């Protein structure tokens, strides 16, 4: 009964509703306890097929605070209110992405 | 009488030799250092009496050590025999040569009443010498932008009888529903009732549309394994011209010369690779004798591939998950440290040589999920043909079910829970925003 | 139970067709008949519930048939079976 | 005398006026009398070239009451009043399309 | 006398063998089965004395045997003949030595006033071993998305004359009518007027034109028969480049070997396959000597093509239709029951090796519709080159026409209504939305 329509979704955590502020601190507490480093993107919808977004403020490193990581992330929402901003674990170790997922979507 | 030139009660291997375990049962009452070092000669050297040709070249050097015995913990009568060999006895690269100098005619001696390769110690320097996985590990992450979960797919059921735009529209079906992938069958490559270029056309388009449509990078996996070599390399030239990222393959059945041609072709030309293990199990099914799918596994590893079929252990059976994880940290890690229980008999090292994926498929639907992603870990791919298609409201609600319940039991992970025990509370949660798998979790309970 | 649709009591091969030939031993106390016919399945078709894309082909037809299951001379738990 | 203007037609009584739904019932009939099975295909104009369009609930099998059929038909015509609607008729032993028209055209 | 050896009187056909089928008539006052024996042997064996080299081969076994002579109903000199053929005789999925055996030098005999090949029963073995039709019926509906009706297409008149430009705008309005398809010329390939590169380029500019205004995917018949292979597989690789996804070939003046190539190409390449029947006449126009069409009919569907040339019966010649419906069964259907009346002397199955689809031209028009719907099937294509082309309103209103004929005696067949009596009221009730049609059908009443 009922049919599932296709959703443009956004990635790993594009289909769940989006996430509270308290979910962001745990993922961004998690991404700090496997040392990984924050890492902020943003971009305009149209260009979500695009390989490399546009990076906020370099990667930082050393960083294990969560509220530094929140502000970031509520400025680069006011710098780009109408692009899609996610968040990037990055690790050192393996160059992959240790964890990724969309924190705003765009208007 | 062998033992008296080999058997080495004291030495030490080189760390350029390759290390071979047996667990070995010769016939009753008779010196276990004799029949190891039966199977040691029987690996390199055997004559049935004074010999002329092997005085022009030099035997001691030439020639494999058995160095230690240890009692099997569970079998008096079974031992462990760990047996040496020259780097000079194989191919720079070979894993053909690799099996054939191992298994080729130690399994015909009547004086063995059981042997079973349990563990191999590859050297550094032919590990180096191999191709290896075309992509790796990471690569393939950064050629398809999944992150975070493991990934997704589903054997397209059933088994065959679809024509090129049936198989195509039920690969659409199953891809847009957020699934990463699908495997065609490992029997299906070419059929009087479905010619494979048709399907691969079908299967392309779909893909295509199915990308177009998710806005997701998306891929299936096609079957090269045919007839002749030739055949294979057209089909996968195919494939890359259509744009289709993945290819797949069964290395047991079609060879591992077959295998590791298709894994060059697919470095050479930028392609990933998927394969099956069918038949793997007339050679590890039996738990005493034959090959253990280890050793299967390090040699597709260093044949070259990107994925590799496991089962996880469980869904129907508890079994002995330890040695199954370690086999999976021989699949992804650099490097392993020695474990008795999980089956590790050396410290093996790959240096800096990319992994391979991991494959869970069979016997498996949204109830397993958690346990599969504690034991799997992130680098794992899962596959649900009946289950995804089996769901009563389609494919596609199928797969995004399962996606959801990926997407929720990862999360918990990576939230700091114990994801084993508070299972079902979480598939309560994530079925308070998913309909589809609510009906499905209440379908096998 | 998969006899019903995958055991033929009485069904004869056809000249085309491929014979093959299992020596099977199941688990102890087991529906000889079942097993031979899940092993035919497996050959062919295997699902784990109902399924829909198996009514767009005729599976009556593509499928694989056990007609024959003959006593081991020398083990009575272990069967030879005839699989089409 | 006169000219015949090129019409954007619709595969197979594109070309006659839109049907009645007598004529549905008597086509869908005709499937039901053939062993067939319908199914259902909604897809926004736009897209008429694709190769498969947006499939309604999993086709209907062993089911051969008419009026199901209308009552699904009408119910996916509400769900997407401005899609093309189709209804195909399957042959699983040939796996071809026995028949197959538009029910419904879009705004 | 060769009947000792060479009839056999209680012999069973073994059912790996090849059955064929001869109306024979020898001279006046001959035993029958002394000229159905040599009839057989002319086939395979004959010598004019003793000899010698057929004493180191078995000659028992590589023989036909001739197993039942039968009284044909309407002469009495005539006879069905049913001779054997062991399956080794032929090669493996060659048509061409399937003809070179059969009719190779049996002609020529002087004891035989006339001989006609009439039916053959080809076993499963040979079947499955020749490659068979590219695509097959239901992928090349699929490939068109075309069902529900039967396709139209069109000769494209005049024979000849035309440039590049002027035949690419002809078929761009014949198609832009909702017509199918059209053909070129089966004797037109490349002319001092006309060359081929030119007409391919602007056919295919029209094509890609018609398909993105009408909405539908089209296509148009190209011809590849030319004077060499190398000719033919160029032409055929430049319209693969051109987007073209049918090509159109003559296998009789082309050749068997020819037509077997062209139709491994187009499976290897994707492509479909259509087949005019150019001086099958003459080998079919005489009723009682020769070869009869189902056996080329067999011939052309065992060495592979999409589409095969048949007229329906009737437009001109009520005839004997029962015949033609019985080659229209051995061209669709995987199996076919034995019938007389359809001139099926044997139980013929081809597994599920797909059919051909059937073509039917010539001496028709809009008037002759429901009776070709009738007796056709939906499996079958319907040219109209003069009747659309000679509409006075131009070949786009004839052949919207000739569409919405098809289209309204389709949906009334499957209305469940008789077609054939009441196809007037039908015609008129179509022509109440169409009048291009009225005029049609007021044009040749």
């Amino acid at each position: 009964v009922g049919d599932y329509q296709t959703v443009a979704t956004l990635e790993t955590f594009g289909f769940l509703p989006p996430m509270t502020q308290d979910e962001i601190y745990d993922q961004i507490a998690y991404i700090i306890a496997q040392g990984w480093s924050p890492l902020i993107e943003h971009v305009h919808p149209s260009r979500s097929m695009a390989t490399y977004w546009s990076y906020w403020k370099l990667p930082f490193f050393g960083e294990k605070d969560l509220g530094v990581i929140v502000s970031e992330l509520e400025a680069c929402h006011r710098a780009y209110p109408d692009h899609h901003v996610r968040l990037v674990g990055y690790d050192a170790y393996t160059q992959s992405q240790g964890a990724c997922f969309v924190v705003f979507e765009g208007r | 009488e062998y033992r008296d030139t080999y058997w080495t009660p004291d030495y030490v291997p080189l760390d350029t030799d390759l290390l071979a375990c047996f667990k070995c049962t010769g016939q009753e009452g008779v010196p276990k250092e004799e029949v190891a070092a039966a199977v040691a000669a029987e690996s390199s050297t055997g004559t049935w009496s004074t010999v002329w040709s092997e005085l022009l070249v030099d035997l001691d050097f030439y020639k494999g050590r058995c160095y230690r015995i240890e009692d099997v913990p569970g079998d008096k009568e079974a031992f462990y025999a760990f047996i040496a060999y020259p780097l000079d006895l194989f191919e720079e690269g070979s894993v053909t040569n690799v099996l054939t100098s191992l298994v080729g005619n130690v399994f015909g001696f009547k004086a063995l009443r059981h042997l079973r390769l349990e563990d191999i110690r590859f050297p550094m320097a032919f590990i180096k010498t191999c191709p290896g996985p075309p992509n790796g590990i990471c690569v393939e992450r950064d050629r398809m932008n999944k992150y975070g979960r493991p990934l997704l797919g589903c054997t397209i059921k059933p088994k065959l009888g679809l024509s090129g735009k049936n198989y195509g529209r039920v690969v659409y079906e199953c891809l847009r529903g957020g699934l990463d992938f699908t495997k065609d069958d490992e029997n299906i490559n070419s059929q009087p009732f479905q010619r494979w270029q048709n399907r691969f056309e079908f299967v392309a388009e779909a893909v295509a549309l199915a990308q177009q449509e998710t806005g997701e990078k998306k891929g299936h996996y096609l079957n090269c394994t045919a007839a002749t070599p030739e055949e294979m390399y057209e089909r996968a030239e195919f494939a890359k011209e259509l744009g289709q990222p993945i290819i797949m393959h069964d290395y047991i059945t079609g060879g591992f010369t077959a295998n590791t041609g298709l894994s060059k072709w697919c470095r050479k030309n930028g392609m990933l690779l998927h394969i099956h293990r069918a038949m793997h199990a007339v050679i590890d099914r039996h738990p005493k004798h034959g090959i253990h799918f280890r050793v299967l596994a390090k040699c597709l590893r260093l044949s070259g591939g990107d994925q590799l079929h496991t089962g996880t252990v469980v869904g129907k059976l508890e079994g002995d998950r330890q040695t199954t994880l370690g086999f999976i940290d021989q699949l992804r890690e650099s490097f392993i440290p020695e474990d008795r229980s999980r089956g590790n008999f050396f410290d093996q090292d790959w240096g800096s040589m990319p992994g391979v994926f991991a494959v869970a498929s069979g016997g498996i639907h949204v109830w397993h999920m958690p346990a599969l992603v504690a034991i799997f870990g992130d680098d794992s791919v899962l596959q649900f043909g009946g289950g995804t298609h089996g769901h009563p409201w389609g494919s596609a609600a199928g797969a995004a079910a399962n996606r959801v319940a990926l997407e929720a039991c990862v999360k918990a992970r990576n939230a700091g829970r114990e994801i084993e025990k508070e299972s079902r509370d979480i598939l309560m949660e994530a079925a308070k925003h998913s309909p589809e798998l609510a009906i499905a979790l209440e379908t096998w309970k």
